[PDB]
Order: structure tokens, then C-alpha cells, then sequence
């Protein structure tokens, strides 16, 4: 983060700065406090957790005078699989959002295996619009997520009402979960996705239903970039 | 304070009741889903129970007076000739077969016997028309015990749906919920005030100790 | 279940026993006994209808629709205790000689309570 | 280092199971279900992991290329029949679809018959790469050769009783003696996967 | 003090958020379900109760004397439609009473014109205390008409259809600009019940 | 020595039961959801246990012969009603067969007239040991006779109004003042038995 501050700052570059397994670095924390004979606080972490993990997420964004800004993306491991242990939960406390790795999707060999029902960035609405990627950007992201959801739970009761008994919504909803998942999540290790070509993939994957089903989508955007 | 479930906290009590508190829950959303469509299917099947019925009043009517056509034709009731006719006449039901919704109900899918007119050719020609105008009344009978018999077994699969969404909502989460409160809440943060209690008499002892160490050094250090 | 056929047996009136089995009928050659059994139009008492149905809807096996007259209106009570099950007789109330498909079928009764 | 962990009274909270997880490339978890079942070996096939699966990918594509693609194929199944499962065992199989039923079934037969080794016995006391790689084309073969032909008419109930001898075959297939060389272990799987794809073939029609 | 809590998980459950719920004496409660189908302000009216509804009797006699009735009226009518949702889900909305239908379509149109507010036009920005109140006065009288004219008449239908005039007319009270001034704002709201009045008596023929 | 135990909370894991569980050879665990409803002494006779039962056989035998046998019979009904209100809360009266409905009523009987006593009234302040013994004998006996007429064909429904006086009785029987003499009161449970077993002989022809 010194080196961040001093190439966003000092210079004007932007960064994205990676903090792999924050997890491990509480560890590492750990050890520091009860070498000076603290008692242990919380689930074993110290108390002053929290102090300490801000005083590295903190030291990012952007700045009144210098242009650069710095961005983090603080990865850190799930101790065992639950948003209660102190680490995920001061994090997710002191960031502005989550972006879930899953073991549920990476056991069926997608890659990358992000969840994307759980996982949202608060002020992702800054970044989209039309100055900034496509004016459509926002619109397909509501649309995306919100026919996956419908996807996730048709396929739930694809096991309980018979695949049959499904509303033409839900059939195309399954049909678009698995193209989905198997074609837009999943990316080649080295593959560069630009985010406007995403967004083409992401309106490819849409087209599945027809105009009048894509309700989040604006109709401004659907009357000139669903047909295409 | 509420339903406990007389469980051991432990943290691997705490995980696994967690893991059941979240299948439970979806289990109650998944079958309160299955109950909305089932007693979807089913508020269909009584409107047009509904509407068999007054067929039954109205189509039932027509064929009664296609026979009492056939009658004045004949001019006298042929019921007693047509009463003991014959064993089995030319209409059968066949055995149910369907799945609705998830249910395999039961809907006859009766059908007319190949030994057809097996009692007809009785009287004046009205006897024929007659029994046409009752096999047809009879196909809508088919049809009416049909829905029926939807509207009992989708009846009794939506009750036990229903009353299962309820038992669950009602004892099975409200009472995992507080076990898991229980279990956390009170029992594993008290342990862990124990724990910590005793890290600070530890603590304590030791500050005590290195404080005495200190001034009998440092006394011996001032003189 | 096996297959079967219907009956109508209602104390109302057997004029629908008439009216339908020229397209639809029940004997039993085996067993000697016509499975439609007459109404008899009221000219008998109501034990020798429930003894009917019992063995009908209790004691036979193969499965099938049963039919009732206006009667069906009178023994609400042992239509609702009957119709437990859509098998071995699912039954239903034509109206026969009169318009009788009012609110008092036991059928459409326990339709309008769950309504 | 092969650093056996006795997981104690817990799971995974024991906090030399976690300080572990972060460490250790591969990660053969202990399953209780599987335990308690009798199911030995009995690791956890959905909380394991094994960061050496690319790595090795060098040594998959000069030997059995196809071995990656048939190990995602393999968790794909067992992923997704365990989620299948833990809505059938709440609800019930009557209103499975026949793709469902065969996934749940060819994951039922995997974790009885491939994830399953005795370990003592002769036969599969010591499964090696080969006869691992071609059990795992034929169990995969088999579940596309069944949802392939639900693909088509043939409802799955009937198909199954037709194709219990292939069935069979693929389950028994455990059974072949390694210390054949793969020169006819390898041949006799040939012949397996070839029997079954023509009764497959056979029984679409 | 207007004084917010984040929970740390949206718990609401640790002990900050139990102490400043039994201190603070109104908990406006917002809520996310609410500002997903941007119905702004996003105030969940089950839960945001308020303890100073009582004291504040001293200022409504003074200048408002009819508002905490008023006020209660609202909110009873408002919390019997949201209990009879769950009787609309249960049942189909034909097995509603016709005071129950009124209720319903009385606190629709509650939820979508007097709590929902935009906030951002000039019009409703800032909706100033004498406005409020006689927007209530509004939409109460339109539930209080339409209740008795159905109690004591026709079909809850015929008289909606009848009078979707005056269901528009009180939907776009909201509109009145309170730069109009109070004296003009009040006078246009006497003018709208007065013409509310007649339409209801001249449908009720 | 007897010591309530008294722990905080009511958990009967608090440290001081535990350490005293495990030295003391009878536990009269009271449960407070049963002292809530004023059934009194409110003793949870599911955990409770009392390794005592072994060594007093002898005293049994030389003074009441069957009082453990009655002992074991009620326990076990008690055990039964317990799974099945389980059962029943989840599921309904419905699925019940006939057996576990006389089980039911039999054992609510029981835990409403027998295992209750209000220990301030003048009949029930001092149940002597021969009152108890009849009682076990007069509910069991009820027991045994209602559960032989549904086996014999009489259904327990009809049973239920027409045995009525029978149960009444049962239900009154803890009524007699134990200070109305040994001989008065077991000539009054021996009058309930015999009427009992007559009126149950009756009710099933």
C-alpha cells in the first residue's frame, strides 16, 4: 500500500492493488498480539482487529488534486465457509462490497467460479453509464442477475414440479442458466474478456428471451441493441 | 426461553445445525412453491368440476330428452326393455394414468368398448340417436369423474403440502432457529468469556510476577 | 387398480339408469348381478341402497365412476363418508328426472368449502 | 508430506484443520456421512481440493489426455447429482425428469463403484493411473450414453431394465485384476466401452 | 439524534442495536425490499414504530385536531390489507368481501401516492405538515366514502369504476404545489373533498 | 439427602447440576414449561430417572407386589404419548390408528390426574403410598381396558362418550381424602375397579 500511495499519488499513475489472502495476514496478526502478551479477543483475533485491517483498506481511492487512485481488491480465504468469522465479516464491514468465489460452481469445473447471486459491488453504479462503457451496461447487469436468480430457483423445482409443469419463463430461464454458466462465467484462464465484448456476450445470452420478457432492461435500450 | 432442541453446544453443533437450519428453510420455500403450483392446478380443476357440474345439470337434461324423444318415438318407456340388456355395455373405463404438476393423479381415461351397440337395435330408429346422444353424455361423465378424481388426490397432496410448509414454518425453523441462538449466542460467547476470563487471571499472575521480579531488581539496582 | 364400470343407484329416480345405459352399462355375467342396479324411483328403503353401495364402492375391487339421482341430496352424509377415496367409486349426482345439481351435492358441497 | 490431521470431535473448526487448509496444495477431507455408511475410503468428494490439478496437466496431455476433461466430467456429475439429492431426499424422485434420474443414478453408481476401493482385496488394492483413467471413460460413457438416448425417445425406466448387463459390466469393471498389465486390462476396456456403446446403439431404437 | 445502526451482518440482533432500539423512541426502519421495487422513501410501515405519537397530541389539538385518528385509520387500513394479502395468496381475490376489496385497493393506493413519495420533483420534494394532513384527510374520506357507499349500496366494482375520476383526483393530490401557498393549498383541498362528496352521492343513486 | 439444585438459566448442563448428577443416585429433573401451566410438582418425567428402582424390588414384593410392574406399564405409555406428540404436532390427529389414540388419552389422562398433584389441596397435600399404588392400579386398568375394547372391535370414537362417567371417575379418583382410612379408600378403588371392568364388559357388546 506505501508503494500504491506512492505511484497513485506522488506520481500520477492509477493501481490496482491485489492483498492476496488478508486470511493469512490476520494469522500473521494474530501472532503479533499474543507476542506482546495480549489477551486474544475475538474467535482468537485480537480486538483491535478491525483497526488494523482499515488502516490497509483505507489507504486507497481516489483524490481531490492528484489523478491517480488507487484500487484494491483484498483477497482473503474463508477460514471455513461462513460470512460470521471476523475476518469476512470486518471486511465485508469496511469495503464496499464482496465478490464470491464459490466452491458449489468451482466442484462443476467452472472457472472462473464466481457466485454471482451473493456477490455485488455497492457503487458499481459510478463505473457504468455512458461515459464509461456502454449505456447499456447497467440495464444487462440488472437483467443478467436477475434471470439467473430466476434460473437458480426453476432449477430448484425442476426436481419438485416435473420440467414439464415450468411457465415458458422458467424453461427459458434454465436454458439461459446453463448457457450462462457453461459460456459468460466461464472464462478461459488466459482468456481477456473487453468489457465491451462481455457485454456482447452478455446480449448473445439475453436474446434467448424474447423482447417482452427482458422487463428490468429499459425499453430505449432493448429498441436498439437487442437485435443486432 | 422458546423451543429449544435439548442439543450439546459445541461448534461443530453449531455448523451442522446451521447446515440444517438452511435446509430446512429451503425446504420450506421449495415446498411452499410446490403448494402454490399444486393448488394452482387444483383451483382449475375446481372450475371445471364446477362446470362438469352444470353440464350435468344442462347437457344431462338434453340426452334425458334425447332418451325421452326415443320414448314418444317408441311411444312408452322402453326402461324395462332396456333394463338387464346386456353385461357390459359398449362403454368401459380404463385404468387412470397421468402425472399433473409433480402428482400422479388419477384421471379415467375411459373409453367405448370394441363390442359396441352390444344392447342397441330396440324398437324405432330413435334408439340409435339415443344411444349415441348417451355414450356422448357418458364421455362427459368420463370426464366429470376425471376431474373429480383430481380434485380428491390433488386435494389430499395439496393438504399434506400445505400442512408440511406449515409444520415446518411454524416448529421445524422457529424451533432449529433458537438452537442455534442457543447454541452461539449464549453458550459458545460464555465459553469463550470463561476462556478469556482466564487469560486475564493469567495475565494477571504473570504482570504480578515480572512487577516483583522488577522491584526486587531494580531495588537491588537503587542500592 | 383393473378396470370396471359405472353404476347409478339413487332412490330418486332410476329414469337416468334408463336414459343412460344405451351408451353406458354395468352387468356382472360372472357374479350373476346387474352392477346397475335401479334406483327404483323410491319404492325401496334406503338400507337396500347403502347395502348396494357398500358393496359397490367397499367390496368390489376393479374401479370405476358411480352415478346418483336426486338422492344424492338426501344421503349427504354417507356420500361424504364413501367418497374418501376417488376409488373403487368415485361417484356423482346427475340429475336424473328433476333439475337436483343445486349447492347440496356433496361433491360441489365440499368444492364450495374449500372454495 | 503426507500430514495425516485426526479431525478430533470437529469438522473443520479445530483450528489445526484451518491454520492447515492454507497451507496443504491437496486436501483429502474426511466425509462422516461416508464413514458412517461404511464407505471406505470415505474422503469428502465436495469439500477436497487438490491445487495440483492444472499443474499436472503437463503430464495428463503426453500420457491420457482425456483424463482432465473426464475428471470435471466426473465432479460435474457428482456435484450436480449431490444437489440433486439433497432435494429428492426432502421432496421425492416421482417428479424427476430422466435426465435428472440419470444423473442421479450414474452418481449413485460412481460413488459406489469408482470413488468406492476395498484396498485389501487382490483386485483394486492398488488401482493404478491406467485402469483408473479407463474406469473413469467408461463411467463417463456410460452417463452420456444414457442422456444421450433420453435425449431421444426412450424413457429411462424401460432402458435401464434393457441395460442392466451394461450396467453391470461398467459396475464390475472394478473388478479387473491390475496385475494384467495394461497391455489386457486396457483391451478388456476397449471391449467393455465397445459392448457398451452398441447396446446402447441397440436399445435407442 | 437521528441516529442510524449498521449491524455487522444486518444482524439486529448484537447489543448496540438492542440498546438503541429500546432507547430510541422512533425507529423509522428502512428497508432494502422496499428500495429494490424503488418505492422511496423505503419505510417499512409493519415495523417502524413510534413512541411519540402520544406527546405530540398537545401540538395536534392546537392546529390539527383531526390528525391522530386520522392517523390511526391510515395505519389500521393499511395493516388489515397487508394481513389480507396473505388471504389473497391463499385464496383467490373473488373470495374477498366487498369491504375487503375496498381496503385492498384503498391501500394500493395509499403505498403508491401518499407514501411514496418521488422526493426529487419540485412538487413533492418537501411535502410541508399542513399538506400531509390534508392529503390524509383526503384518502381516508375516499376510504371512509367508499366503505359506507358500499355498506350501505351497490358493488364495491360499479362504484370503483363509477368514481375512478375521484380515485385520480386524490392520486394526484400529491401534485399540489406547496409554493401555492397554504391558504390556496387548503382551499384546493376543500374544493377537492367538496367535489369528492357529490361525485360519491351522485354515484351512489 | 435431598437438594434442589436450582441452576441458572434452567439448564440442566449448568455446572453445578452436572457435578451433582453423577453423585446423586435419584434426579427429579422439574421442567418449567410444566410449572408455567401450574401443573404441579411439575417433574419432566422424561429425564428424570431414579437409580432406586432396582433396590426397592424387594420392598415392592413384601408389601405392594405389582407396583413395579404398574410402574414399568406407565412409563411406557408415557414414553408413547411422548413420541407420539411428536409425531402428532408435525403431522396430525389424522395418520393416528386407533391404538395410539387410546395411548394418547390415556396418558393425557394421566399427566392431568395422576403425576399432577396440588399439594396444597386437603386430598391430594399427602398421597400415602397405598392411594398411589390403587391409583396406578385404577389408570393402567383403564388403560388395559379401553385398549382391549378397541382391540375386541369397538372403535375408540364412539368409546370415548360413551365410557365418559368411567374416565370422569378415573379423573376424580385422586379426590379421596387420604385421611378417610386405608380400608374406606381401598374399598372405594376396589368399587371403581369393579365398575370399570363392568361398565367397560357392557359398553362393548
Amino acid at each position: 500500500l506505501t508503494t500504491a500511495e506512492y505511484l497513485a499519488y506522488q506520481t500520477e499513475r492509477h493501481v490496482l492493488t491485489i492483498l492476496t489472502d488478508m486470511s493469512s495476514y490476520a494469522d500473521a496478526l494474530r501472532e503479533v498480539s499474543a507476542a506482546r502478551e495480549e489477551v486474544p479477543g475475538r474467535r482468537g483475533y485480537p480486538g483491535y482487529m478491525y483497526t488494523d485491517l482499515s488502516t490497509i483498506y483505507e489507504r486507497a481511492g481516489r483524490v481531490e488534486g492528484r489523478n491517480g487512485s488507487i484500487t484494491q481488491i483484498p483477497i482473503l480465504t474463508m477460514p471455513n465457509d461462513d460470512i460470521t468469522h471476523p475476518i469476512p465479516d470486518l471486511t465485508g464491514y469496511i469495503t464496499e462490497g464482496q465478490i464470491f468465489v464459490d466452491r458449489q460452481l468451482h466442484n462443476k469445473g467452472i472457472y472462473p467460479p464466481i457466485n454471482v447471486l451473493p456477490s455485488l459491488s455497492r457503487l458499481m453504479k459510478s463505473a457504468i453509464g455512458e461515459g464509461m462503457t456502454r449505456k447499456d451496461h447497467g440495464d444487462v447487469s440488472n437483467q443478467l442477475y436477475a434471470k439467473y436468480a430466476i434460473g437458480k430457483d426453476a432449477a430448484a423445482m425442476k426436481a419438485v414440479v416435473g420440467e414439464e409443469a415450468l411457465s415458458i419463463e422458467d424453461k427459458l430461464s434454465l436454458e439461459f442458466l446453463e448457457k450462462f454458466e457453461k459460456t459468460f462465467i466461464t472464462q478461459g484462464a488466459y482468456e481477456d474478456r473487453t468489457v465491451f465484448e462481455s457485454l456482447d456476450q452478455a446480449w448473445s445470452l439475453l436474446r434467448i428471451y424474447p423482447k417482452e420478457m427482458l422487463n428490468r432492461i429499459s425499453p430505449k435500450i432493448l429498441d436498439e441493441f437487442y437485435d443486432r | 426461553s422458546g423451543n429449544r432442541e435439548q442439543v450439546f453446544p459445541t461448534r461443530m453443533t453449531l455448523g451442522l445445525m446451521k447446515t440444517k437450519l438452511k435446509g430446512a428453510n429451503q425446504g420450506y420455500s421449495l415446498l411452499k412453491r410446490k403448494s402454490e403450483a399444486l393448488t394452482k392446478r387444483f383451483r382449475d380443476i375446481t372450475k371445471r368440476i364446477d362446470d362438469a357440474k352444470q353440464k350435468m345439470g344442462r347437457v344431462m337434461q338434453t340426452a334425458a330428452f334425447s332418451l325421452a324423444e326415443v320414448s314418444y318415438a317408441t311411444g312408452e318407456n322402453i326402461g324395462y326393455q332396456v333394463q338387464e340388456s346386456v353385461s357390459t355395455a359398449r362403454f368401459k373405463v380404463r385404468a387412470r394414468q397421468e402425472n399433473v404438476s409433480g402428482v400422479y393423479l388419477s384421471q379415467f381415461e375411459s373409453y367405448i368398448d370394441p363390442e359396441i351397440n352390444d344392447f342397441r337395435l330396440t324398437g324405432l330408429g330413435r334408439g340409435g340417436q339415443q344411444v349415441q346422444r348417451a355414450k356422448e353424455i357418458y364421455s362427459r361423465a368420463v370426464e366429470t369423474l376425471v376431474e373429480l378424481a383430481s380434485l380428491q388426490t390433488a386435494f389430499i397432496i395439496l393438504d399434506e403440502v400445505i400442512k408440511v410448509t406449515n409444520r415446518r414454518v411454524n416448529a421445524i425453523e422457529h424451533v432449529i432457529i433458537p438452537r442455534t441462538e442457543n447454541t452461539i449466542a449464549y453458550i459458545n460467547s460464555e465459553l469463550d468469556e470463561l476462556d478469556r476470563e482466564e487469560f486475564y487471571r493469567l495475565k494477571k499472575v504473570q504482570e504480578k510476577k515480572q512487577n516483583e521480579t522488577a522491584k526486587l531488581d531494580a531495588e537491588m539496582k537503587l542500592k | 387398480a383393473e378396470k370396471r364400470t359405472l353404476i347409478a343407484v339413487i332412490a330418486d329416480e332410476d329414469t337416468t339408469t334408463g336414459l343412460l345405459l344405451a351408451g353406458i352399462g354395468q352387468i356382472t355375467p360372472e357374479t350373476q348381478e346387474k352392477n346397475f342396479f335401479v334406483y327404483q324411483e323410491g319404492k325401496t328403503t334406503k338400507e337396500e341402497i347403502t347395502d348396494k353401495f357398500n358393496h359397490f364402492t367397499e367390496e368390489r375391487d376393479d374401479i370405476a365412476i358411480l352415478l346418483i339421482n336426486q338422492h344424492i341430496a338426501e344421503n349427504i352424509r354417507a356420500r361424504v363418508d364413501s367418497f374418501t377415496n376417488a376409488f373403487p367409486a368415485i361417484l356423482e349426482i346427475p340429475s336424473k328426472d328433476h333439475p337436483y345439481d343445486p349447492e347440496k351435492d356433496s361433491v360441489l358441497k365440499r368444492v364450495r368449502k374449500l372454495f | 508430506i503426507v500430514a495425516a490431521v485426526s479431525p478430533a470431535g470437529g469438522d473443520f473448526s479445530d483450528p489445526v484443520t484451518t491454520a492447515t487448509l492454507g497451507i496443504t496444495q491437496v486436501f483429502w477431507g474426511l466425509d462422516k456421512k461416508l464413514a458412517q455408511r461404511k464407505h471406505f475410503p470415505s474422503i469428502n468428494t465436495s469439500v477436497s481440493y487438490s491445487k495440483y490439478t492444472n499443474v499436472l496437466n503437463k503430464f495428463y496431455d503426453s500420457n491420457y489426455p482425456e483424463f482432465p476433461v473426464l475428471r470435471d466430467r466426473m465432479k460435474e456429475i457428482l456435484s450436480n447429482a449431490e444437489e440433486l439429492e439433497q432435494v429428492v431426499q426432502l421432496v421425492g424422485k416421482s417428479a424427476l425428469s430422466d435426465s435428472d434420474k440419470i444423473t442421479l443414478d450414474v452418481a449413485t453408481l460412481i460413488k459406489e463403484d469408482f470413488l468406492q476401493q476395498n484396498g485389501y482385496s487382490t483386485y483394486d488394492a492398488f488401482c493404478p493411473i491406467w485402469k483408473t483413467f479407463d474406469m473413469m471413460r467408461a463411467f463417463i460413457s456410460y452417463h452420456d450414453e444414457a442422456q444421450k438416448a433420453v435425449a431421444n425417445g426412450a424413457n429411462w425406466s424401460k432402458l435401464a431394465d434393457s441395460t442392466g448387463d451394461v450396467k453391470h459390466a461398467v459396475s464390475s469393471s472394478k473388478f479387473f485384476e491390475p496385475s494384467r498389465g495394461e497391455k489386457e486390462v486396457h483391451g478388456e476396456f476397449e471391449k467393455l466401452l465397445s459392448t457398451m456403446q452398441e447396446r446402447f446403439a441397440e436399445s435407442t431404437d
